[PDB]
């Protein structure tokens, strides 16, 4: 069971860690997270109270090192940083649950919802849509965009996704314009599952990272290709029957953990009608099909 | 973006563009079936791929063979429009191909895009505007080429005759898209007002009379009356 203290708490914000959250006031002495579940990947995620504006967090995992939260009162915001002092930090940790200052990670037993939601997500790919080689943990925030959307401006602060372009020469080959743009079996297996992402784990794996992105962080990018991944596979007659199943069980549990009230900016309406009701796929989704049903019948 | 009344006259400026009409690609015959059933017999079509500055069509023949053992044929004949569009584009030297291909049914996008990705600095257009174009197989001489055609085959035409002579590219125009859309409202009258005078005749070289300056101004405005009419009759106006 893994910490992450901080240094302080100087300004009023509502702090979040995977799917829950706190307020937290103004130099209130709060001083970490304790009890995070290892095995996971994490993330612990800001929002100012005077600025709703610019979500941001920062993706970690307790393995990979010693992790904690500062103030940075010239930037303006919490900061991630490594301590590698680690005698030093078992310190730091120790006295402050001795003194009780740190919030528990309120999970549930029964409840497998954040390894749902992250089963395919590895630290490691992480890292490589955020570059950021320095840092053992990846900074996100609301307004950073994807390299897609760049094509169409500051590379360091990039998220660069998989590029996905339904109308593009690597998703068609030459003499099967219309088969390849209809069936898009090729693009998807040999493309991008064979020679893009290797397995169907890290391509997954980037589309629940790019979910968690758009939930957290009402990054519109992320949002983008987390649709178009789901678009590709639902627009492809040939998939891997264990893709198909597991994918069901993947975004039923994102559409459950979707706050009701952002249904409307976080779902696109063609994507999802397609996929659940008109592409090769409509009849795999059983699970996601019903939730979407019975929680925004609107949308459809 | 979409063409439309306003950018009108950027058909006529000097950056070579064709329209495209897929309407008359895939055609058919209905008929009843000796047990009482419904089915569709094809016959030959046409791509009526258009340069409005200068005449020229490229009438690609759709010769009913390609349409054999085949399914979902009103969709694949968008998908061989854009095939025979591209393949038409890089059969064209270099300074003759298009800048933009404007595409008068907004179906045909998806397709003549997919097709025409080895192109990306040519602009696929839709259009907003009301284009006559199907009606192209009331043109005799086009008709009689694509109904004999035993293969596929690309006949080439300036659809303008001889006007541009003496009036410009955007008068040919008008007059072309006033002539198909009587055709079109109305293809008996129509035809009788461009063949009544037994004396103005149709070069061999032509699709149209040919028609003096004056000759033509009549026939211009006999054909908008045709237009007008068959509006409040259709419309009860």
């Amino acid at each position: 069971m893994n910490t992450v203290p901080f240094t302080s708490a100087p300004i009023e914000v509502t702090i979040g860690i995977d799917q829950y959250s706190f307020n937290v006031k103004e130099n209130q002495p709060f001083h970490g997270i304790k009890d995070i579940p290892i095995g996971h990947v994490h993330v612990i995620h800001f929002q100012h109270a005077d600025n709703s504006s610019m979500r941001y967090g920062y993706w970690f995992d307790c393995r990979m090192g010693n992790f904690y939260i500062q103030y940075d009162p010239k930037d303006g915001l919490y900061k991630m940083m490594e301590e590698r002092d680690g005698a030093k930090f078992e310190n730091i940790v120790h006295n402050f649950k001795e003194r009780q200052m740190m919030v528990s990670y309120p999970k549930i037993d029964e409840d497998d919802t954040w390894y749902n939601l992250t089963e395919f997500v590895q630290m490691d790919k992480i890292r490589k849509i955020v570059r950021k080689d320095e840092n053992q943990f990846s900074y996100v925030d609301s307004s950073m965009t994807t390299v897609q959307e760049n094509e169409l401006s500051d590379p360091a602060h990039s998220l660069n996704y998989t590029v996905i372009n339904f109308k593009s020469r690597e998703a068609i080959r030459p003499g099967h314009e219309m088969e390849d743009f209809l069936d898009k079996s090729y693009y998807l297996n040999t493309v991008m599952l064979q020679g893009i992402f290797k397995n169907s784990s890290n391509y997954f794996g980037e589309l629940q990272f790019a979910f968690l992105n758009a939930m957290f962080f009402g990054n519109y990018g992320s949002s983008l290709q987390w649709h178009a991944m789901i678009e590709l596979i639902c627009s492809s007659a040939t998939v891997p029957k264990h893709m198909l199943d597991k994918l069901d069980e993947i975004l039923y549990y994102q559409i459950k953990t979707l706050p009701e009230q952002y249904s409307d900016i976080l779902l696109n309406e063609r994507v999802w009608n397609i996929c659940l009701y008109s592409s090769f796929q409509k009849n795999s989704l059983h699970n996601t099909e019903k939730i979407m049903e019975n929680k925004y019948p609107e949308l459809l | 973006g979409a063409m439309n009344s306003s950018n009108y006259a950027e058909l006529f400026n000097n950056d070579i563009k064709l329209f495209v009409d897929d309407t008359n690609v895939y055609r058919v015959t209905v008929h009843k079936t000796f047990e009482g059933n419904v089915a569709t017999k094809a016959i030959n079509g046409c791509i009526f791929t258009l340069n409005p500055k200068t005449g020229h069509l490229f009438l690609k023949i759709i010769h009913t063979s390609v349409w054999a053992g085949q399914k979902r044929l009103s969709q694949l004949a968008k998908w061989k429009t854009a095939e025979e569009v591209s393949a038409l584009v890089r059969s064209l030297p270099k300074e003759e191909q298009p800048k933009q291909i404007i595409v008068t049914r907004k179906a045909m996008l998806d397709p003549l895009e997919v097709h025409m990705l080895d192109f990306p600095n040519i602009a696929i257009r839709p259009t907003e505007l009301r284009l006559p174009f199907s009606a192209a197989m009331s043109i005799d001489k086009l008709s009689d080429v694509v109904m004999k055609a035993t293969e596929p085959q690309m006949v080439l035409f300036n659809i303008y005759d001889d006007w541009l002579d003496r009036i410009s590219s955007y008068t040919a125009f008008s007059r072309l898209t006033l002539l198909l859309r009587a055709l079109k409202t109305n293809e008996e009258s129509a035809k009788m007002i461009l063949l009544s005078d037994p004396t103005i005749t149709i070069k061999s070289y032509h699709l149209w009379p040919s028609f003096t300056d004056e000759q033509w101004i009549t026939i211009e405005s006999q054909m908008r009356d045709l237009i007008l009419t068959e509006y409040g009759r259709k419309y009860n106006v």
